[PDB]
């Protein structure tokens, strides 16, 4: 998170931290809990095998409010596309359910493609990079803004506001950055967005996947 | 034993939010040839980028940033280091 401010703890009982295999070396992303079973974070997050620790605010802490839990199935969206990164979802079927309570508990998705006004104001929180030199071992968040999908338009030569939500105001520096992937775009109390790509400079627009485009998918895949 | 050395991939001018970082052995002096095997392999599991895709591409390149300040910028389509010196590593295709 750039630009933004250390979450109040457990104020986000949904966030959930993922720690990926990736040959040759290791991943580390966010997420969100949809259902005591169920993540949903971003598809390039996937790996052979993915830790989510649920609870989370010091990650570098074993706290006592953590719990984890092996994913037992990644699935993806079957148009996942890796160089494109389009359709970039993806549903972790959790090995267990969750003990759910005041600092464990799920966030809800928005109703059949409900829309999002450029202007809308938005939060996003994770536990990526502050900078391009310096990390963050506890919760952050910031606000943003939803943008005219023209400003994605010109910079992303494979944006699509269909599918996807143009984020962020390039007058300002806040932004999601590395490891806040999978992170949910939350506008009234509701996950709206996955945090997906940006430039590396972490300069705003940034794009992310539109929950809304993939309700289908997601209940169908959930049963 | 081991280090983890962060990674960032731009491709299209995209890249994805995610943390990630390559496996290398502490204090140990590996050449170029040993790095470029290990990008092409987060490039093709990220990116779905594989040779053929770098030799279709307009420009690649991968740069290894060092501890001291100094960079290393090296062509993907056309001397040793020590891997404690590295501090992390860009790749970017056009
Ligand atoms: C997940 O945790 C188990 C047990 O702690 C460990 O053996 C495994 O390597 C971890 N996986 C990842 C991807 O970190």
């Amino acid at each position: 998170i750039i630009g933004g401010r250390e979450s109040r703890p457990h104020s986000r009982p949904y966030m959930a931290y993922l720690q990926i295999q990736s040959p040759a070396g290791q991943s580390r992303c966010g997420g969100f809990l949809v259902r005591e079973d169920f993540v949903l974070t971003a598809a390039h997050c996937w790996g052979s095998n993915i830790n989510v620790t649920l609870g989370a605010h010091n990650i570098q802490r074993r706290e006592n409010t953590q719990q984890h839990i092996t994913a037992r199935r990644a699935i993806r969206h079957p148009q996942y596309n890796q160089r494109t990164i389009q359709n970039d979802i993806m549903l972790l079927q959790l090995s267990r359910r969750v003990r759910r309570n005041r600092n464990v508990n799920p966030v809800a998705l928005p109703r059949a493609q409900e829309g999002l006004r450029p202007g809308t104001l938005c939060t996003v929180a994770g536990w990526g990079r502050v900078s391009m030199r310096r990390g963050t071992d506890t919760l952050r968040e910031v606000q943003l803004r939803v943008q005219r999908d023209r400003q994605c338009l010109r910079i992303f030569g494979s944006y699509d506001p269909r599918r996807q939500i143009c984020v962020g105001d390039r007058r300002e520096r806040k932004a999601a950055f590395k490891g806040d992937s999978g992170g949910p775009l939350l506008c009234n109390n509701v996950a709206h967005g996955i945090v997906s790509y940006g430039k590396s400079s972490g300069v705003p627009p940034e794009v992310f996947t539109r929950v809304s485009s993939f309700l289908p998918w997601i209940r169908t895949t959930m049963r | 034993s081991t280090i983890q050395i962060p990674y960032t991939i731009t491709v299209n001018g995209t890249s994805q939010n995610i943390l990630s970082s390559l496996t290398f052995n502490k204090n140990q002096n590996i050449s170029y040839k040993d790095i470029e095997n290990k990008v092409k392999s987060v490039l093709y599991f990220n990116r779905g980028i594989s040779d053929i895709d770098l030799r279709l591409s307009k420009q690649a390149e991968y740069t290894v940033h060092f501890k001291n300040g100094t960079k290393r910028v090296i062509d993907l389509k056309s001397d040793l280091i020590n891997t404690s010196d590295i501090k992390a590593i860009s790749v970017n295709v056009d």
